[PDB]
């Protein structure tokens, strides 16, 4: 009942967005690159892409990593494994009798339950 | 669903009274207490109640008479 | 009297579209919040920090009902036969 | 045999996954402590602040840890635990629900047992007939022939006492279910869009190429996921604490003004008079 | 504000009206209205519902046994 | 058509018929094991399931006591309410 | 200097309601499971509900295989082990004829 | 698959617990403890270890329910029976004629 | 009692794996670890400046 | 509880006894007309509607079972259909 | 201090084979229920009388005088203003129950007062505790004796357990009779 | 909550202050009436005036009311949706099964 509290500056919000912009500026500072060896495929209009000019920053951070740059790529061969096996499976020849007796994940199969 | 504290009185509104210690002069009211043999008879009645409601366990009823 | 039980399996997938029509009606209200935050900061930039909580607060709630509207149509298909 | 009543429990990977959640708490070191301090000092002022503060800190940091392990350390239970309703109702909502009843449980219990003696609350109660009605009849209201229906009266008055503690349970359940639905539906929709795009590209191998980029799409999706989930967790916490305030902690507003003392070096006593 | 089971009082000891004033009617009418009223609302409704279902209770289990023959 | 109403047979008769059905389903397994020429241990591994089902039906039958007749139960029948005529306190007798 | 921090966990627990909170949490969760999930899910009479596609979708990573019935054969092996440990007669149950509560 | 990501198949085994046998062994352990300690009936040990069990057993043996619970003895869905008049009786007679 | 059936023991080989798509790999959030490990390492080890001489 | 189970029943007795009597009357008339018209439900539609309106379902089921038993007794049928019927005693 | 150990297995047997319960067994259980319920009231009475044997006049007037029984609802200033409450008003505010009348009589009774604390409370709790425990123990003894003198299946089980036999052996021995005589084994 | 809360507050204040007005009008002399002399011997009045006493007597009174009457109230609430429902006849026990000679 009527405590008469003065304003506390610690409860204000005048540093969160500046700090976030400081972090983002620290991020974008590592995107600075030299002119030598520079190449970027622009769009057909000649205008730049979106993701294109922000690959150097990501790979400059990958440069500074220690373990992820030597581990996180080992899941990438698995993508080509799928690319190959999918194409093998798009046209795989199978037995008609076995397909009619044991269709995979087909509906109204009483052996499954429904 | 349900009510809130904003829609009700507080724990300070209820129980708003702080403590006050009452004292009274001694005129001699707690003197000449009678019934000097009250607790003896009370204990006797209590033990009597326990005795009438006592029941010893008699397992000999389960003896194989048959 | 006579009694014919019928099980209409098409209503499994009709109601999915009937609920799907309503999933976008919150979106016009969702964008109202950020439009308000924009114009309020345009009136007073210094207040943009104190209203931004009410901006985020205004989105996730308005967005939620859309999600709840989206739940039934997804509750309608992947469990019912 | 007849006496053998057999029960089957389903046991999985629990021990080694639960140990690291606690071991990480030394690394995080309660980074949310300042935020929860600020909010608690906004919403309540009492000696038992530290208790509720510590409780909320534990709950929130556990939520944060589980979320980060759900985003990064993807193994076994860490993926399902945020997509499951039992975690969102009992591992986050129940603790926040029982926290004020564990800190201020004495006062709330006494309040409830006094509200079972339901009565009209008068401001500046300088009335005498109110006191006689409250003592003799038990209540301000007319209690004539309510013993005739006492069997229902008890339980109804009990609900009448906890009705202003029930919306807290309702809001906790609502926001737990909300977080569960958010996580589940957003994950499912995103995966579905991914699968449809992969079907289009597998059927058109001119497009089965890293068409956005190997790291661009991944970085963008990482940012999208973490930004969205951070917004949702901040919402769930801020709303949980604001509703805690507005529903349970306004009961405990007891402002005492400061009264200057005068008889410091001398105190009247029973021996001063008698 | 507008709390539950709460009422303010003025200098004359009278309840201040929050929404509606009902102190114009005479004391006889007020006593007539309030002699049968209580501090309980929903229990009477539940009791009337129970009495309706008791009036409309089932007695088939007695018909099978022959209490109505 | 259909209707939501009372159970047809009493609980005791229902459990009796269930026990008879499980007796039949166990006897059939036993007869099949005998026709196949199984020993005791193989007959056990064969028909342990139906044996347990029969034992559970027997447990249900032994667990259900039909009610005793008294003035309180008859008054509860007249009132058409589910009532326990063995409790002085009702729902609190569970905790008292 | 004496501290319950380093010399008594009991007095530390007693002097801090925020240490009572996890214990009450544990007790309430276990009581909830005991009241609701125990008999409805974990009991042998109520364990086949995990084969339901609506109430337990893909509890076995697939739709439940009813031709195989792993639950049936596991529990049958366990009941057989119980029967062999107790030396109970299989055919003694079939010699029973329960009466009916006549009248 | 997305549901495959929303699935938890990291189980290890099934813990089977005969709660009847465990309750029996608990009661046996209580009896053994009370006999070894030779504790009287007025002890808090004896009270805590005996009274609640006896109370719950006495209640479960005193219970005399005129009717069984809701979803076990009534309020059950039942197909409508055949009537002894109209179309059902005609169908019954036609069935009897065709069978015989 | 405790059991260890042979049904759980099955053949294993990485050749039989279907694998992942490009989209699923991007959603696996490995590339985010790849970037943000270096980001946070850089921030931590760049906050602490050493002494120097201005030339 | 106390009013509903110790004061209500003597007040609700006649209102229910009249309904019981009317249902028994409609039952008797309906089955009389069925005995007349050889168990045909086409002519006695007014009495069928009155029977369905006044008598409740739980009473109608018992009356149908009783008429099935009666037809078994008088030989109109044999092995009456008792699929969903109370097999009490 | 020995009947409860047998009554445990007997109660498990009765719960399992509850179908075999007679009306006389039901009445025995109902009598045990009656004794259990009256033991609470006897414990309350013993607690009151014991604490009242160690309560001072101030502790008693705390329960009689409406100044103390009105601390929840009424301001203390209403009692400090002389003439606010009349004599009849104070009389209607005083408690009228039998405990209040007992304490009113006990004002003029000599006793052995103690300071309000754990000993004044233990002097009531101990007689109440002994009363409750002894009444329940003797009730269970009476129940077991009635079962032993009861010519029924539960009586036979209780007898066989009182001989000194194991629970499993007694269950088997009694079920061998149930299958033959009661169930009519094939 | 509803917006009728101030309406209900006005009605509660009406009945309360009218009862107090009635008590003021009738004035002293209530202790000489027969109603008071019966309430002095009425257990309902004892319980009702013990509820508001201090020393945990509110909790005692509420729990006593629960243990005595609230269980029957819970049963009554459960039976409200049972009175209208079709129930079967009670399978009264023949009281023949259980008798067995001692040996
Ligand atoms: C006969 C009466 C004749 C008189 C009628 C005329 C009225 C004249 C005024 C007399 C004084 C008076 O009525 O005081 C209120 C007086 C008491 O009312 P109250 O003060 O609001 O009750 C106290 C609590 O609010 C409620 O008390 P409670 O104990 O019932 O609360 C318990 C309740 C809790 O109630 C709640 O707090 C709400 C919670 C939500 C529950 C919703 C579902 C409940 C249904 C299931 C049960 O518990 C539950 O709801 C159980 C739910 C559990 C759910 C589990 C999950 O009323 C009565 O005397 C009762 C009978 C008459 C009621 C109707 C009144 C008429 C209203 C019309 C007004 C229009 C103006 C008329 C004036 C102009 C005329 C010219
Ligand atoms: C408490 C008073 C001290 C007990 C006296 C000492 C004693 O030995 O106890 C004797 C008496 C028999 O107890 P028991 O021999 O240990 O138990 C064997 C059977 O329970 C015996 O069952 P019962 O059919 O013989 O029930 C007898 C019932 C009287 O039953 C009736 O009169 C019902 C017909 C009402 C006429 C209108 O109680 C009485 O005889 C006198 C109290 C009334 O104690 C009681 O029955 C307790 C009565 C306390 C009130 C509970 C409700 C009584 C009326 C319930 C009617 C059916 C429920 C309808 C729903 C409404 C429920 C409120
Ligand atoms: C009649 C029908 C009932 C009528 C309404 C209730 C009447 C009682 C009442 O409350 O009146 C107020 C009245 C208050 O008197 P007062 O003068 O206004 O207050 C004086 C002071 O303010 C008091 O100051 P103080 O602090 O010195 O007093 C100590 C305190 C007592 O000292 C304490 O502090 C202990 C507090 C105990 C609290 C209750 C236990 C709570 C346990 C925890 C519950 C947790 C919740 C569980 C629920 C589940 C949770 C998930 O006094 C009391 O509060 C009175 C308690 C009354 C005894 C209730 C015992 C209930 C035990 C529960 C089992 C009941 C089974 C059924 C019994 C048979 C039913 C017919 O109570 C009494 O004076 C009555 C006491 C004497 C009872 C004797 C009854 C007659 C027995 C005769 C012999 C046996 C029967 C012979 C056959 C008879 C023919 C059939
Ligand atoms: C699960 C339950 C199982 C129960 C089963 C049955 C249990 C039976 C035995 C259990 C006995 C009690 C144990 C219950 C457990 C709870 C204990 C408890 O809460 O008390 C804490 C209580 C806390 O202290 P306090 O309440 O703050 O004391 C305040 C002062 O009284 C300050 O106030 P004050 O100004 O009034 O000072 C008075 C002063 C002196 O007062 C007097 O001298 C006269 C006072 C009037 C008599 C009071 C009756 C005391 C009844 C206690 C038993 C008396 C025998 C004690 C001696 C036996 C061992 C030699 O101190 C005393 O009154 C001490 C009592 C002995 C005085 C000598 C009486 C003459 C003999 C032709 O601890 C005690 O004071 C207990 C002192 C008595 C210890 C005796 C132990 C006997 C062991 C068995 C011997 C065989
Ligand atoms: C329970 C017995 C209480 C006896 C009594 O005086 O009862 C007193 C109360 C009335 O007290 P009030 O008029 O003071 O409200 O009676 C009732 O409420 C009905 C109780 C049932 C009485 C049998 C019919
Ligand atoms: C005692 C545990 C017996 C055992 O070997 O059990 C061993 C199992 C582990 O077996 P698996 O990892 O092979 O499945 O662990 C448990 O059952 C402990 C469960 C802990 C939760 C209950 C407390
Ligand atoms: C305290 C120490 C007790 C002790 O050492 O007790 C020792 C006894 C030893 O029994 P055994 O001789 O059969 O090995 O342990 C038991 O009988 C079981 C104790 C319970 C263990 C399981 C814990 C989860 C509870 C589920 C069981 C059912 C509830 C039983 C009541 C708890
Ligand atoms: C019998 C009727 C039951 C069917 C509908 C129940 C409506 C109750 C009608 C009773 C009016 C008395 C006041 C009241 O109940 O209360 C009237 C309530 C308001 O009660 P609350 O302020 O306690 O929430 O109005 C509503 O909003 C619900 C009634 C809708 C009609
Ligand atoms: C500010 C952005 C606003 C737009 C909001 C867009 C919605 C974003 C929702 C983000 C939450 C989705 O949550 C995320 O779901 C994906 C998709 O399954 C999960 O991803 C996981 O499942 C997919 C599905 O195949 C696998 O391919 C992948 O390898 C695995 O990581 C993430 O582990 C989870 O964190
Ligand atoms: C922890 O949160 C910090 C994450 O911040 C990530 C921000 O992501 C955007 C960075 O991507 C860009 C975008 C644009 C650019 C450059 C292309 C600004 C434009 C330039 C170099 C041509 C001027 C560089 C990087």
């Amino acid at each position: 009942a009527a405590p008469a509290e003065k304003p506390d500056p610690a409860l204000d919000a005048t540093k969160a967005l500046p700090k976030a912009l400081e972090e983002v500026e620290f991020f974008q500072s590592y995107a600075v690159r030299r002119k030598t060896g520079f190449h970027l495929f622009n769009r057909a209009t000649g205008s730049p892409t979106i993701v294109g000019p922000m690959f150097y920053n990501l790979y400059n951070f990958v440069r500074i990593g220690r373990v992820s740059k030597y581990v996180c790529w080992l899941s990438l061969p698995l993508v080509f494994q799928r690319m190959w096996m999918k194409n093998r499976a798009t046209g795989m020849e199978y037995d008609i009798d076995l397909e009619n007796y044991a269709p995979f994940e087909a509906k109204k199969n009483p052996m499954h339950g429904h | 669903m349900g009510g809130k504290a904003s829609e009700a009185v507080t724990i300070a509104f209820r129980f708003p009274h702080r403590t006050t210690f009452l004292v009274k002069q001694n005129v001699g009211q707690k003197l000449n207490k009678g019934h000097q043999t009250f607790w003896q008879l009370v204990a006797g009645g209590w033990l009597f109640f326990l005795l009438i409601n006592r029941t010893s366990f008699k397992p000999k009823l389960a003896a194989p008479k048959v | 009297a006579i009694a014919y039980e019928v099980t209409v399996n098409g209503a499994n997938l009709i109601g999915a579209g009937m609920a799907a029509s309503g999933v976008g009606v919150p979106a016009i209200g969702v964008a109202m919040c950020f439009s308000s935050y924009m114009l309020a900061a345009a009136r007073q930039p210094n207040m943009s920090a104190k209203l931004l909580p009410y901006c985020i607060l205004g989105f996730a709630l308005s967005e939620a009902l859309a999600l709840f509207t989206l739940l039934i149509a997804l509750l309608e298909l992947f469990v019912f036969s | 045999m007849l006496n053998s009543n057999i029960y089957i429990i389903i046991y999985g990977g629990i021990i080694m996954y639960s140990i690291m959640i606690i071991i990480q708490m030394f690394l995080y070191n309660f980074s949310n402590k300042i935020y929860i301090e600020v909010e608690i000092n906004k919403y309540i002022l009492s000696k038992n602040n530290i208790d509720i503060y510590w409780i909320i800190c534990n709950c929130t940091i556990i939520i944060i840890i589980t979320t980060l392990n759900h985003i990064i350390n993807k193994i076994g239970i860490y993926n399902m635990i945020e997509y499951n309703i039992c975690y969102w109702l009992i591992g986050t909502g129940l603790g926040l629900y029982i926290s004020p009843f564990i800190v201020f449980g004495y006062k709330f219990f006494v309040y409830i047992m006094d509200l079972n003696n339901y009565s009209l609350n008068i401001y500046h109660n300088n009335n005498k007939m109110n006191d006689i009605q409250q003592i003799y009849n038990g209540t301000n209201y007319n209690d004539t022939m309510i013993f005739f229906i006492k069997d229902i009266n008890n339980i109804f008055t009990i609900y009448r006492s906890i009705n202003f503690f029930m919306n807290w349970l309702y809001q906790m359940i609502y926001y737990g279910v909300r977080m569960w639905l958010v996580f589940v539906l957003h994950s499912f929709s995103l995966g579905s869009f991914g699968e449809l795009i992969t079907v289009i590209t597998d059927n058109n191998l001119i497009f089965n190429v890293f068409y956005i980029g190997l790291l661009g799409l991944g970085f963008i999706l990482y940012l999208i996921v973490i930004f969205y989930l951070g917004i949702q967790i901040y919402v769930y916490i801020s709303f949980s604490l604001s509703f805690l305030h507005s529903t349970i902690l306004l009961f405990l507003v007891n402002y005492i003004p400061h009264y200057n003392n005068k008889s410091i070096f001398n105190t009247f006593t029973n021996k001063s008079i008698y | 504000g507008e709390l539950s089971e709460y009422v303010e009082v003025n200098e004359k000891g009278m309840p201040k009206p929050q929404a509606l004033s009902l102190w114009n009617m005479p004391y006889a009418k007020r006593r007539a209205l309030t002699k049968f009223a209580r501090g309980v609302r929903w229990q009477f409704i539940v009791l009337f519902i129970a009495l309706y279902n008791f009036k409309n209770r089932d007695d088939s289990h007695l018909l099978r046994r022959g209490a109505y023959n | 058509s259909s209707y939501t109403g009372a159970a047809l047979a009493p609980k005791s008769e229902r459990l009796r018929l269930a026990f008879e059905e499980k007796q039949k389903d166990h006897q059939k397994c036993i007869e099949e094991a005998k026709g196949k020429g199984l020993k005791k241990d193989e007959l056990i591994d064969a028909c342990a399931w139906t044996h347990r089902k029969t034992i559970l039906a027997l447990k249900d039958w032994f667990a259900y006591r039909p009610p005793f007749q008294d003035r309180r139960s008859k008054w509860a029948e007249y009132c058409s309410i589910r009532h326990d005529s063995g409790s002085w306190l009702g729902w609190s007798q569970k905790f008292f | 200097v004496y501290t319950n921090w380093q010399s008594s966990y009991t007095r530390l627990f007693v002097s801090k309601p925020w240490m009572w909170h996890p214990l009450a949490w544990m007790t309430l969760s276990v009581g909830i499971w005991w009241k609701f999930g125990k008999e409805s899910l974990c009991n042998e009479r109520s364990f086949y509900i995990h084969t339901h596609p609506k109430w337990a979708p893909h509890k076995f990573h697939t739709v439940y295989n009813w031709s195989r019935d792993p639950i049936k054969w596991t529990l049958a092996e366990q009941y057989a082990s119980i029967i062999r440990n107790t030396n109970t007669d299989i055919e003694a149950v079939l010699k029973i004829k329960l009466p009916a509560n006549a009248n | 698959s997305p549901n495959e990501h929303l699935m938890f198949f990291d189980f290890s085994s099934w813990l089977l617990v005969d709660f009847g046998k465990r309750w029996e062994r608990w009661v046996s352990f209580k009896k053994s403890f009370l006999t070894t300690t030779r504790s009287p009936y007025w002890s808090p040990q004896f009270f805590l270890l005996t009274f609640f069990q006896l109370r719950n057993s006495n209640v479960k043996l005193c219970e005399n329910w005129n009717w069984a619970p809701k979803g076990d003895d009534f309020n059950l869905l039942h197909n409508s029976a055949a009537e002894p008049f109209g179309r059902d009786l005609k169908a019954h007679l036609e069935r009897e004629a065709g069978a015989k | 009692p405790s059991t260890s059936p042979a049904d759980k023991d099955v053949p294993m080989s990485i050749l039989h794996t279907h694998g992942l798509s490009y989209v699923n790999w991007c959603m696996s959030l490995a590339p985010g670890l790849l970037v943000f490990e270096g980001f946070f390492r850089a921030r931590y080890y760049r906050s602490r400046v050493p002494p120097s001489r201005t030339v | 509880s106390l009013p509903t189970f110790f004061l209500a029943p003597p007040l609700t007795e006649p209102f229910r006894a009249r309904h019981r009597r009317k249902c028994i009357e409609k039952k008797d008339t309906f089955f009389q007309c069925l005995d007349k018209n050889k168990n045909e439900t086409e002519p006695c539609e007014v009495e069928a509607s009155g029977y369905s309106q006044e008598c409740p379902d739980s009473w109608r089921r018992y009356f149908n079972e009783q008429r099935w038993k009666a037809l078994e007794l008088k030989g109109e049928v044999k092995h009456a259909n008792l699929k969903n019927t109370q097999q009490h005693f | 201090t020995h009947a409860e150990l047998h009554l445990f297995d007997l109660d498990e047997f009765m719960q399992t084979y509850k179908r075999l319960q007679t009306r006389q067994d039901w009445l025995i259980e109902n009598k045990c229920k009656k004794s259990r319920l009256f033991s609470y009231v006897a414990a309350v009475i013993a607690f009151t009388v014991g604490k009242s044997a160690t309560m001072s006049d101030e502790a008693i007037l705390a329960k009689i005088d409406p100044y103390v029984t009105s601390e929840v609802r009424v301001q203390r200033g209403a009692w400090w203003r002389s003439g606010y409450f009349t004599k009849e008003e104070v009389e209607m505010m005083t408690p009228k129950g039998p405990i209040a009348r007992y304490y009113k009589f006990l004002l003029g009774v000599r006793r052995f007062p103690l300071k309000h604390g754990a000993l004044s409370w233990a002097c009531g709790f101990v007689p109440a505790w002994l009363t409750f425990t002894s009444l329940n123990h003797w009730a269970q003894n009476r129940r077991l004796n009635r079962y032993l003198t009861q010519e029924s299946v539960f009586g036979e089980m209780a007898r066989e357990l009182v001989r000194g036999k194991t629970a499993d052996e007694a269950t088997t021995s009694v079920m061998a009779r149930v299958e033959k005589e009661i169930l009519g084994v094939h | 909550s509803s917006p009728l809360v101030p309406v209900w507050n006005d009605l509660r204040a009406l009945q309360v202050f009218t009862s107090q007005e009635y008590m003021q009008k009738r004035g002293p002399g209530f202790t000489n009436t027969l109603e008071y002399k019966l309430s002095c011997l009425n257990p309902v009045k004892w319980y009702d005036m013990m509820k508001v006493m201090p020393g945990g007597k509110a909790f005692v009174g509420t729990a006593l009311g629960l243990a005595l009457f609230g269980g029957w109230g819970v049963e009554f609430v459960k039976n409200i949706s049972v009175m209208t429902k079709e129930k079967p006849p009670i399978d009264w026990n023949n009281e023949k099964l259980g008798h067995l000679t001692r040996s």
